[PDB]
């Protein structure tokens, strides 16, 4: 939606074509259907049917993005806003 | 600001019997707005090495290529 828009203009600081925002559409699609296949793997392999914190923890971790020098909580504060940060880090 | 519903029913097209515990749905959010951080950032750089001004459908699928690969959990 318009809303991948704001978000990838945002990062990416440069113009972009209309078809380029399709692109990064599609390739948002992708990345979901991608993401859900490996959390009920998550689930399942711990024996549930719910996604819990932690999986998707080990989800961020196996794409690098969750490191030793950069734990999880600092990306919470960088990069969503507040009223999120207080619900995922009210301490 | 951002649509959790959307989020919910979008991981429920994929897997209907995938349960997101509360405040899930926020780090799954995360993890994309970080693809899409990566996205932005190869793309750009694949503009850059065309001398591109513009970000170009190209660009973005080479980039797509890349980062789906870093995405894998």
């Amino acid at each position: 939606s318009s809303l991948i828009k704001q978000i990838f203009s945002h990062y990416v600081k440069t113009p972009v074509t209309r078809d380029a925002y399709k692109i990064v559409e599609k390739c948002s699609e992708r990345y979901f259907k991608q993401i859900s296949s490996d959390l009920e793997a998550y689930s399942q392999h711990a024996g549930r049917k719910t996604v819990e914190m932690a999986d998707v923890e080990l989800l961020m971790r196996r794409q690098g993005l969750v490191t030793d020098k950069m734990p999880l909580h600092v990306l919470v504060e960088r990069h969503l806003p507040l009223e999120y940060r207080k619900l995922l880090i009210p301490i | 600001t951002v649509p959790r519903g959307t989020l919910r029913k979008i991981i429920k097209k994929h897997k209907p019997h995938l349960r997101l515990a509360a405040n899930t749905d926020l780090l799954v959010h995360l993890s994309f707005l970080l693809f899409l951080h990566r996205l932005a950032e190869e793309a750009r750089t694949n503009a850059f090495e065309n001398k591109s001004k513009i970000i170009k459908p190209e660009h973005t699928i080479a980039a797509a290529k890349v980062i789906l690969k870093k995405s894998r959990g």
